[PDB]
């Protein structure tokens, strides 16, 4: 029967993880007076189906099939108030191929819970059943080496500096000289997108000239991020 | 160490939860031991080669080979065995039933050492099934969209399949629908032909759907067959159905093909259209016990490729157990191994929606009790001659079937035994339903 | 040969082609719901059928939802209790249609729906 | 009047077939107690207008214009319960240009009729009036030879192995070595579409480099059957589009597993973009192996010619039967010939032919026989026969190319390949070290 | 904030505020509509808007989900809302949810006469 | 003192409506209304779906509580000090609100 | 448990969920407007709710605008003057709904809207 509302449903030390569950390891620091068991329960509840007051709509489905559950809590060696809380999330909670949803579902809400002084997600066990719904790397390590015909050594690159202030052409000149000397790649700073004095298309044009000039000179494949 | 010149039977192998497993009914040629037969099945459906090739040294074969990990005699047969083979997950292209079939049954059936071969079942692992969209909607979503609960759905297959004008065809549909049927249907052969071009049929059937819906107050539909010679044409037809705002379209998945069916399933998902699947040509492949592919394999494939309904036979009489077996494989989320029902492997669908099985053939009102008991509510019962053959016409024929069905449902809900009180339940309904009484007299 | 009526016979899906259900008949259907461990709930509306006012795209219809009478009767073990509520609904809304629906928390869906009351002119 | 419910109409022994009818030859095995006339009659009814009870809607049209008719039944010499039932289907029953509909209409329902213990479709007479509604092969035998500038000998190819396990680059390396040694083509296995460790676009790039490197080296046009078979039509076309961009000459499709609707779409794309289309018959044996039930390959072959394909696998070396469907695939007019399994005279009214492809466990010693059986208009695929050569792919390709040309030269001079085959190969071994090496391993 | 937070000479770092000059902010569209336009579009004035976040976030069928929405909206709330986690998942695919929530929005709007919405 | 380290000029870029959510219910309406003012959205999840009579009555309770607060504020009353009285007074004419107030007091 | 009405309770946004506003209640709401330096204005209509006849694109609705009763009462300092106009409007259009809205020249928008009169039977 449905009534008023108001760890009782989230700390399950007996739970045996399923090979399809996404597992999370949270480093949790409980607020003063908060039992380690209650914190772990809160981590699971507030990152899944925990609700402050009883809602009758819960009677239209089966909760234990959608709740995240803290199945293990380990004290952290050297800390009087730190533990690793392990939570298992059912596969059905996640949208296939969406890292956005995976993050939203696991770290979207729990870090703000008042009973937790601090919280850090340390690791995630991504089950094959979920990762197979993702393309993953456009190419990956092996395909990249085969495409560039480069083997047996780390690749080398130079990050262009100053990041901002150079004209697109002077920028490309720096790139050509780096590549012709033996580097495999030259690179745009993370801040370099498109800005006054160096618009992206102009940079792409001059960097392309540099890539091909150095490649023709050395005989080795070159690139610029 | 190469060595030009002229690895698959591993009884010690432990299957991985990511492996695609197959149960093959194999009949070895004379002078071919069953152990050799099993290895051939695995080798010829994977990395086996007649002569040594040096390129094998560029990779790790034991990572890509199919392995026969178990062989057992077939009860009754003197030269038939069930060979179990495991295929690594990496052999298959994600989301492609076409590749799954090609990889497993694309080459081995023609191998000389095998007098006969039949694929009985496939264990589709969650890691592979999750790469498929599956049904555009599925059983539960369909019931919610159509607002229909607690009873099998009813439909009438329009006849004659060929020969009627688009308008006369639509008139027959309207009369069937207004009498109580949920759907009317295009024959598997009805695509687009001289005298009845598809767009004209779609127009008149749409008028019929809406006229009957407005008259009865219940949602109606017509399985508009989109099966075509090319993908461009198939989609063109689905697009017009979409414009018309109708609820469901149809496809002959085996004759159209899996590549086209998957494309259609994606279109239906993207546009909210239900997809009725007809299994035309299945018997060419699944009828003989000694060779081919059992329908349960073709059924799992359809659930993966995509379909909301799929024909499951007639199972009519009083094979029963085998049918219930693949019906569960089509509708349920988890199906435990049950050899008594042809279920060779435990199958976990990890929440992929189920498909509604459709019963059809020469069935009529007197079969309602049995059909209801066999399939339960999640099914569609198609009555072609059983509707169009009613002495008073289509509307009364539809009413007779709807009444017979609800009478069975009511009786079942009250706790009555359909398998034993069936005839009496129908006879009792004849007392107050002149339409049903007329139907029962003709087909008893 | 008899002609199927074109008016005055509008339907409400499952069981609406059967003769008007007697109180006894109704109780049996409710008990079925209870024995099956499903939750009964009443729904009412002054409009008894589907229509398409806001959209005509595939799968979209207006009039599928009706209004909920109170809440699903969770924990109900007395079919008589459902009858009691049906009577209150009829008393409060004598000019509205009332149907009995059912929800299953296992399959996680509504799975039952049959008409229980029609006004004095529908 | 429309009254009621639940071999008198579908068995017409003197019916004279119309030039527009689609004819079918079914090998029928009736259930015990079922007359062959009723058997052949049920075949017609259940593959057309059969209906268990009378329906009034039949009175709204003329069903005799839409029924299939069993116009002849004869026994199969040697069976107490096997016959050939000939059925005629009106042209109006079929959607123009749709092999999918043709198959649905004829074999979509009848095989499950319980009054039949077994049923096999042996042949179909495709009337010119219906075949003219199909594009057919994107190019066909003659156009292909002209595009590739190859004449007077069977074409040669190598099927890359292992099918799965190689990186796209190592795969391409194997292709280059095969092509540079004398083979015209290299090929993707039917199973090779796009998979972990070897995604299709990467394979297309490296195979393209291999095609062009070997072509520049030898001076002869080269190709690689790039498999476009995919899970959806969108993906299938996406792959054909990149092959188009790369400018390569040929792509591939598993027509039965991909399906006819998809195959026809691809054949259309290939015609519109000048791409040759290699067709692999994967899964055919599930349907055409048993004599008692299914569909003979010749039906699947005619269907492919109609849907569209430039090459189609045809076996490895039964004989008479194979020569029969090879003619059905290549020629313009094929006269009935029961000795070769040709149940109906077939007129293709200029629809191009398809090049038959031989594969399997074949090697250099089989060259004379293959050349004799298929003649010049064929493609001979040597997988293990190339990648299994003790000196590698280039020498392996050379061995096959030399063996083939030795056979062609001898044949052209008037020698009997069927009787002088081994001597022709042994002679070639005396001046070709590559061939000698191969002949010592597979003798 | 792309690089500095990892500098070893700093034990910790927190960006508290940013002064966005008009010369930079004017290069952004900003809100699709904004407070005032929204009030005018919805014809709602003089009070905070009200909404209900549907729960349980996961586990309900698209139809049952929509039913809950309709009942909330018809009682006086302006909006009902999808949980941040609700995108598209097994058992409740997004298009089905949109269809049913749309039916709920219009049913409640017609019943009350006030404009309704669902995030 | 309010975390605003810089004077910020938006030169007519429209504002965004702030949304309050969490474990809030009818008794928080006065405070919420006073803190945010009219230009805000108040989200009541459990505060609606948790009403003993269902969603519609739950929504009505929240809508009534809010309008009661708005009315009182407009007349010049102090929401920070008279909140509970404003809600209790509204309970007299709104059975829905009365039911909500009994559950979450 | 009580069921929320499905008819006869249509709304007019802000303040329409409170019991019928008495003259005193209205005066205070009007005084709030004047105190806040906002301009009161009356609007009336024989159609009291929104609808979608001309378009169904996002943000488009018909029936949002009603008809202005005269002009906004700029410079009004006596709330009683607003009541006077409300009475005139009721006298001229007893069959129309009448609401009081407010405009602010500083925010440059309408920012208040509450029903003040509903015709007999509405
Ligand atoms: O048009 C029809 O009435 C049906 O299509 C019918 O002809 C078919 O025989 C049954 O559906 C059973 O066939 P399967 O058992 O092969 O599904
Ligand atoms: O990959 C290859 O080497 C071929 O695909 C080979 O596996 C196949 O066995 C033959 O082509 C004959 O097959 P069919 O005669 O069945 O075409
Ligand atoms: O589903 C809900 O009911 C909300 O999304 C809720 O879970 C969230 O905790 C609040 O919105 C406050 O969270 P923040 O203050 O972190 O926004
Ligand atoms: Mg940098
Ligand atoms: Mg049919
Ligand atoms: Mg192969
Ligand atoms: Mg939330």
């Amino acid at each position: 029967g449905f009534k008023a509302g108001v760890k009782l449903t989230y700390y399950t030390p007996e739970y045996e993880t399923k090979d399809t569950d996404i597992l999370a390891a949270f480093r949790v620091t409980p607020q003063p007076g908060v039992p380690p068991e209650e914190a772990g329960a809160a981590v699971a509840a507030e990152s899944s189906t925990g609700t402050w007051t009883t809602v009758w709509t819960d009677g239209l489905t089966s909760l234990d099939r959608y709740k995240g559950r803290c199945y293990h809590i380990e004290p952290v060696v050297g800390e009087d108030n730190q533990y690793i809380a392990y939570v298992a999330y059912p596969l059905d909670l996640f949208e296939e191929g969406s890292v956005t949803n995976m993050f939203t579902s696991i770290v979207g809400n729990v870090f703000g819970f008042k009973a937790l002084r601090a919280l850090r997600l340390e690791d995630l066990r991504i089950p094959p059943t979920y990762s197979k719904t993702f393309q993953g790397p456009p190419h990956g390590i092996q395909v990249e080496r085969d495409k560039l015909n480069k083997y047996g050594r780390p690749l080398l690159g130079c990050t262009i500096k100053p990041k901002l202030g150079l004209s697109a052409k002077n920028y490309g000149r720096a790139c050509y000289e780096c590549l012709r000397g033996g580097l495999d790649f030259t690179k745009d700073d993370e801040n370099v997108n498109s800005q006054p004095f160096m618009r992206w298309r102009d940079r792409f044009v001059f960097c392309a000239e540099a890539i091909y000039k150095s490649q023709a000179e050395t005989g080795e494949i070159k690139g610029h991020y | 160490g190469f060595k030009a010149g002229v690895t698959y039977y591993t009884p010690e192998y432990e299957t991985k939860d990511t492996d695609i497993l197959a149960a093959f009914r194999v009949t070895p040629q004379p002078g071919v031991p069953p152990e050799e037969a099993g290895a051939a099945v695995a080798a010829e459906s994977s990395t086996g080669t007649w002569t040594t090739v040096w390129t094998d040294g560029l990779t790790s074969l034991d990572r890509y080979k199919g392995r026969c990990y178990h062989i057992e005699p077939v009860v009754g047969e003197d030269n038939q065995y069930i060979a179990y083979v495991a295929y690594p997950l990496d052999l298959f292209e994600e989301g492609s039933v076409t590749n799954m079939f090609t990889s497993i049954v694309g080459n081995v059936f023609g191998f000389k050492a095998l007098r006969a071969l039949r694929l009985e079942d496939l264990r589709i692992p969650p890691t592979y099934s999750k790469t498929f969209q599956g049904p555009p909607h599925g059983i539960q979503v369909e019931r919610d969209k159509l607002n229909k609960y607690g009873r099998p759905l009813l439909g009438c297959t329009i006849k004659p399949k060929l020969g009627l004008s688009a308008k006369n065809y639509g008139r027959a549909c309207y009369e069937c629908l207004r009498g109580g049927l949920d759907f009317t249907k295009d024959d598997e052969n009805v695509n687009s032909q001289p005298f009845m071009r598809w767009r004209d049929r779609f127009v008149f059937c749409a008028e019929a759907i809406y006229k009957s819906q407005a008259e009865t107050g219940e949602i109606k539909g017509h399985y508009l067959n989109a099966t075509a010679g090319t993908c461009e044409e198939m989609i063109k037809r689905a697009v017009f159905a979409r414009e018309l705002g109708v609820p469901i379209v149809m496809h002959d998945y085996l004759t159209g093909g899996f590549t086209a069916n998957t494309s259609l399933a994606h279109y239906c998902r993207d546009n909210g259209l239900l997809l009725h699947i007809h299994r035309a040509m299945h018997a060419v492949i699944d009828r003989q016990k000694n060779h081919g592919m059992h329908f349960r394999v073709l059924a799992k494939a359809l659930r993966m490729s995509g379909g909301d309904h799929i024909h499951a036979g007639t199972v009519v009489g009083k094979e029963r157990e085998m049918t219930l077996g693949f019906v569960d494989l089509l509708r349920d989320d988890f199906i435990e191994k049950d050899r008594a029902r042809g279920i060779f492997f435990t199958q976990d669908w990890v929440s992929m929606p189920g498909v509604i099985p459709v019963a059809s053939g020469g069935i009529h009102v007197w079969h309602m009790p049995a059909l209801t008991e066999i399939f339960g509510d999640d099914s569609v019962l198609q009555f072609g001659g059983g509707t169009l053959g009613h002495p008073w016409g289509n509307a009364p024929g539809a009413a007779a079937n709807r009444v017979a069905l609800e009478a069975c449902v009511q009786a079942r809900n009250e706790g009555r035994d359909l398998a034993r009180e069936g005839n009496e339940i129908i006879r009792s309904a004849c007392k107050w339903s002149p339409e049903l009484a007329a139907a029962c007299e003709i087909w008893k | 040969m008899q002609v199927w009526p074109i008016e005055g016979i509008k339907k409400f899906e499952t069981l609406s082609y059967l003769p008007p259900l007697t109180v006894e008949d109704l109780l049996k259907q409710i008990e079925y719901l209870l024995r099956s461990k499903w939750v009964p709930c009443l729904e009412f509306s002054k409009v008894g059928f589907v229509y398409r006012e806001n959209h005509r795209s595939p799968g979209y219809y207006d009039g599928r939802y009706w209004t909920m009478w109170k809440l699903p009767m969770f924990g109900c073990t007395d079919a008589t209790q459902v009858l009691k509520e049906l009577e209150e609904a009829k008393k409060a809304y004598p000019d509205a249609f009332v149907r009995i629906i059912g929800f299953d928390n296992v399959r996680q869906v509504q799975l039952i729906s049959f008409i229980a009351y029609k006004p004095p002119g529908c």
